[PDB]
């Protein structure tokens, strides 16, 4: 029924509200192959690194408004230990090869109780920058016409144009493409989500990409009278399915 | 014969490798390990506890601590001091008791060994019955007594363990086996037994045990006079392995 | 290399010396390695662009 | 067989006199090889 | 013939001078079995550990006398970094692996040329505290006798005994017992030795075991008439064989 | 059979060394059982 435990390693992680989990494209997401474009002999999964790794995520009041988001990137969260996320021997193997080609598996956690409502929107979204330059990212005019993206000042030959327009836009009612599951409060305390890799090239560098966010967005902002639990915590579990590291060298410095 | 030693295998060879001769017939066998070893041999001469002991408490010990000294019998071939065990070996505040197996390191080339040890202990005292007590490796000494009709009867005469009773004038033997927790005995050993704050080379529980020799009369019955009582050991189905080193003979 | 990407630029090649260079007496000092640089069995080339005239300058 | 030179009896079983090991379920060779 | 490679993970380390691989009491030292006191899945070996490790030793000169020797713990060089051997993800593998049970493969590089003579007696010694309390340690009486091993202090309540002994003395006569090799300054440059797991234990502890030190012992010294190479360097190379790591855990801190 | 390490030979017989009832006529069990 709804009562699933997902072991993984060393590592078993538990909910009784289970939706399913929500496999993104294909059957089996875990299912890859090596990668074309390196010749060495790859780093596939090993039992220290086939494990969740559970960090915490800012937490959900009622001051949070409609389509207001937080993002987690990967494997950029294992990098900067994003919410107290460390990698373990996943980033000690991450930072040692150039390349690295894996799909996800996500789980975020969140219980509310019957006298709760709300909702929010946990996807896995391909190919963002939401982790650039408050406890939750509002979404105002400029995340939903990509215009505070990152981009290459043109310098003082050219007059600056007034930019108006990024492909890394949101838009806040779209976000159900994606793979996602909704958190309601009256459904389940946790969702499940599995990726497959995905990217440019057949494989891409550890430090540099973003192939896949968790995106926690609200939709319905949370309520309860007063007396319930006040401002419950949002954490989530993060598995790498399948990877391939390529490119064996020294522990990454800037 | 013509060889290359820096290979670090020299064939052991005959009289008719290079010069005209036989091979000798091979007459005995007597370097056999299980053979060599299982003979008994004086281990170490402890004194008989005529009260309940206090066993020695562990290194460093400060003064004025009141222990009781001489009386335990730490079974192994290894170097030990004062009940426990060592790495180095003294001999000569308190005299603190040294045993060594002199036999067996002059011998003992190699580097781990395990056998079954038979313990005897022979009075070296006049017409004495007296009882030997053991503990197991890893285990502890019992260190209290229970009254039996106003006297003081302490808890090594019980137990789970042997303690095998003398005769007037008669000796105990008995044989042990194999109980650490360890596969085998370092004969020689380059660890350490704990995390933080060890000693290298010391083993934990590399022993057959520990025992102890009391006379079977309560404490109310101490006599002053100190009786002695001596420990031989033999090593039953001895196994070595690993070669190594026999002690430096000096030329002085 | 145009733009000095990874795309172009593949990191490096390094001779260093690992124990030094026993002589006996009466040899020369500061002997030379002549280097190579031939392409390999799975070498391969792609897109024929212009040429650089630079040569005939 | 060690120092035995007992042929004929044994008195108590070989798990009571010896003490063998549990499992986990003339020629005498050098002790280093040239490879 | 006496030109031999040795390809071990992305290691290949050459010899034109080889004398021939000293197999310690086996055929195959390398066929090693998982342990018998761990009930969890060890840790087997894998591409990033399964190769040589490159370390400086100190120079023989010619003041260096007879039966001066210098010793290589293992793994006890690859914690300390002894000799610049660091051990890259295999003391990072066991710095979090509380057991460890592995064979070695070391070669001891030292190269001479036909007008030196000299002789060095490079052996793998099991169970030596040659590494407790200069560029040589001297042959003296403490280290013939065992009478400088460590010690617990017994305190001030026993009057202090003249130490006299210790198990781990060396006799320096009988070194050759040992797996060994001599590395002659007119037959090689260097020695090649690969000795399987021994222990009083099935697996023995990462941080502590000293089950194979590597010992490298003045047997003739080193005499050339001037104008030749003075003080060659002496390099070492190990390649542990069959790791079973056991009892992950945290980084080892004191 | 205890801590016995005979496996030879009883003297006596065993209504004389044991005390055995009279008649009125490994796998280590739960000791209860959830029904």
């Amino acid at each position: 029924d709804r009562v699933t435990t997902q072991t993984a390693g060393n590592t078993a992680i538990n909910t009784q509200s289970s939706l399913g989990v929500l496999c993104a494209y294909v059957e089996d997401p875990t299912k890859s192959d090596p990668p074309s474009s390196s010749t060495d002999q790859p780093t596939t999964t090993f039992t220290a690194i086939d494990r969740w790794y559970t960090g915490r995520l800012n937490s959900w009041t009622k001051a949070v408004k409609t389509f207001s988001f937080q993002a987690v990137p990967l494997p950029g969260a294992f990098l900067s230990r994003q919410g107290g996320l460390n990698g373990g021997a996943f980033t000690a193997t991450l930072h040692r090869h150039f390349l690295m080609k894996c799909g996800w598996q996500v789980q975020v956690q969140c219980n509310l109780t019957q006298f709760h409502q709300g909702a929010l929107l946990v996807a896995m979204v391909p190919e963002t920058t939401l982790d650039v330059k408050e406890q939750w990212v509002e979404m105002s005019d400029d995340y939903r016409t990509g215009k505070n993206m990152p981009f290459q000042s043109l310098g003082t030959y050219y007059r600056p144009p007034n930019w108006t327009w990024g492909p890394n836009f949101i838009n806040p009612y779209q976000v159900t493409v994606f793979p996602h599951q909704i958190l309601n409060a009256r459904t389940s305390t946790s969702v499940d989500i599995n990726v497959p890799y995905i990217g440019e090239t057949p494989t891409q560098s550890s430090e540099t990409q973003n192939s896949w966010t968790l995106l926690v967005m609200v939709l319905v902002p949370l309520d309860y009278k007063e007396g319930a639990t006040t401002d419950p915590e949002i954490t989530f579990s993060v598995r790498p399915t399948s990877p391939y590291f390529n490119g064996l060298r020294n522990r990454y410095t800037t | 014969s013509t060889d290359n030693a820096e290979t670090g295998v020299i064939e052991a060879g005959n009289t008719d490798t290079d010069f005209s001769g036989e091979l000798a017939a091979p007459g005995s066998n007597h370097t056999n390990v299980k053979f060599l070893f299982d003979r008994s041999r004086l281990l170490n001469v402890i004194k008989v506890l005529e009260k309940d002991a206090v066993f020695p408490r562990p290194f460093p010990t400060a003064t004025g601590t009141q222990q009781d000294d001489g009386y335990f019998c730490l079974l192994t071939p290894r170097p030990t001091v004062a009940s426990r065990p060592a790495t180095r070996f003294g001999l000569y505040g308190v005299l603190a008791n040294t045993s060594l197996d002199f036999n067996f390191y002059s011998l003992a080339c190699f580097t781990y060994f395990r056998s079954d040890l038979e313990v005897t202990v022979v009075s070296l005292e006049p017409d004495l019955e007296f009882a030997v007590g053991w503990f197991p490796s890893g285990s502890e000494y019992q260190a209290s007594s229970f009254v039996y009709d106003q006297l003081h009867v302490p808890y090594h005469f019980t137990g789970r363990t042997p303690r095998a009773f003398a005769s007037k004038g008669g000796k105990v033997s008995f044989v042990l086996p194999w109980n650490s927790v360890s596969s085998v005995l370092p004969v020689r050993w380059g660890g350490a037994s704990k995390l933080s704050s060890a000693t290298r080379g010391l083993p934990a529980h590399a022993d057959w045990g520990t025992i102890y020799a009391f006379i079977p009369r309560p404490n109310e019955k101490k006599s002053t006079a100190v009786k002695h009582v001596a420990v031989y050991i033999r090593y039953k189905n001895a196994r070595a392995w690993c070669p190594s080193m026999l002690p430096f003979r000096s030329y002085k | 290399a145009i733009t000095n990407s990874v795309y172009s630029a593949d990191g490096w090649f390094s001779l260093h010396k690992l124990t030094k260079i026993t002589l006996p007496p009466d040899c020369p000092q500061s002997p030379c390695i002549l280097f190579f640089a031939s392409a390999g069995e799975d070498y391969t080339l792609r897109l024929p662009v212009d040429c650089n005239p630079s040569y005939v300058f | 067989r060690g120092n035995n030179g007992n042929m004929t009896f044994n008195y108590y079983a070989n798990t009571y006199q010896n003490s063998v090991d549990f499992s986990t379920s003339g020629i005498l060779n050098p002790l280093g090889y040239l490879k």
